[PDB]
């Protein structure tokens, strides 16, 4: 049983396996176009995967219900705020279904994954959390802040309805899921700090969307 | 700043 | 035997073995500090090598009293105009002196077989390399030496093609004095090559052409996100 | 150009 609002959020979802296959295919071909003297490192490859996932995220948002009614400048502000949270949420959800600073980052990410696996985190819950992350009350200077308030109110209500109806045996699932959101924020800030450092050392592939977001 | 690529994607 | 001005220019030259050791060590440490998952490619190492060479070029320019007579804005306009020419000229003179037909001698003292380039590189880099080797051969035939190399570096840096210099008179003065000293030097020391002065200078537009093709190549690599950045090399690429 | 300016101003 699914609130109609969640069904409509689901209709906005890309097929992520297809998205990730297309990215892998693109990167395999690029690496095969490169000479042995200019091959990408594993780290370079992982950054280009992130850049391309960001394109997919921007495409998802821009075509999404509600989001698409915002003026360009409001869309920019929302995405500038949550881009790295959306990357992290994408990574965590993928782990759920299927150095040193880096190590701390990985270990924290794995704690979140293990918690969400335990809860039996599903796709309907996932799309709700993606909208709550996208429509953030943290964002200043929006022209239509009201829309953020409405999305927050209604998606919270839909998520509560969904969890109560579909997972009644977990009487605190709604609250336990929301508690992960500040965790995602924290890990996303750790990941940006790490990437920013590598960037200052000129090791991140650049002239791309990933770098712009780090800077902005 | 403004992210040029992002702006171009959203403006299309 | 050597014009007094050339003796003074010679004092600006770095100690070659110290620069070689410094850049070689820098590149070794850069790679050592990276994990096996983030190692630099040969291309990335070469770019960092060029970036260090540019640092050494700037240090050379700063040591000249002529250059210090210019305000920092004029100094920046000159360096932005000729940075790639000076890199190319430095590379070409290195081949003249230390190069072995069949391979390239790098500022680190490493050698690279040309057939590696031929088999592994694309058309642009190959064409750049062969044009460079043509200049090297011409210069070697002209018996291009260190005193003439230092004169050419000054003629390239203090360029009359740069507009909106505050102290254009200083640049005109350097051109006058350096051309005069180079002419005296070539006549005195190579009397048997009766057109040497003129023939050395004919290499300058050739160097400028190769340098423009090199900037284009590097710029293209930069658009592809491949040149290590946050450094002097990217900064010059982005100059106005 | 920050890096070059820093070098020349030192
Ligand atoms: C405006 C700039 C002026 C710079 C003046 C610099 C002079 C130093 C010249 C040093 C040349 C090093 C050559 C080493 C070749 C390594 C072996 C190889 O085939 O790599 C292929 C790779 C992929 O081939 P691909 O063809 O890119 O891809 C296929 O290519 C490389 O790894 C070589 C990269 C060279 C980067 C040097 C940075 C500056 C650019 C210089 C342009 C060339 C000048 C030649 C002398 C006139």
């Amino acid at each position: 049983s699914i609130p109609h609002l969640i069904l409509e959020l689901l209709k906005c979802e890309p097929d992520e396996p297809q998205v990730q296959a297309k990215i892998m295919a693109y990167l395999q071909q690029e690496q095969a176009n490169r000479s042995k003297h200019e091959k990408l490192s594993t780290f370079g490859l992982m950054c280009k995967m992130a850049d391309q996932t960001l394109f997919s995220i921007v495409e998802w948002a821009r075509s999404s219900i509600f989001f698409r009614e915002l003026k360009v400048d409001d869309q920019m502000k929302l995405l500038q705020n949550c881009w790295s949270e959306l990357l992290i949420l994408d990574h965590i959800y993928r782990q759920v279904v299927h150095g040193a600073t880096l190590n701390n980052l990985m270990s924290h990410a794995q704690e979140l994954v293990a918690k969400l696996r335990s809860l039996q985190f599903d796709q309907r819950e996932f799309v709700c959390l993606k909208f709550l992350v996208l429509f953030s009350l943290d964002v200043k200077n929006l022209e239509n802040f009201q829309l953020v308030e409405g999305v927050q109110e209604q998606v919270n209500a839909a998520l509560l309805d969904y969890t109560m109806c579909n997972y009644p045996q977990q009487t605190e699932k709604f609250g336990q899921l929301l508690l992960r959101l500040p965790e995602i924020r924290a890990i996303s800030m750790q990941a940006e700090e790490y990437l920013y450092y590598k960037h200052l050392n000129g090791d991140v592939p650049y002239n791309n969307l990933l770098i712009e977001m780090l800077h902005a | 700043s403004r992210p040029a690529i992002l702006y171009a994607l959203l403006s299309s």
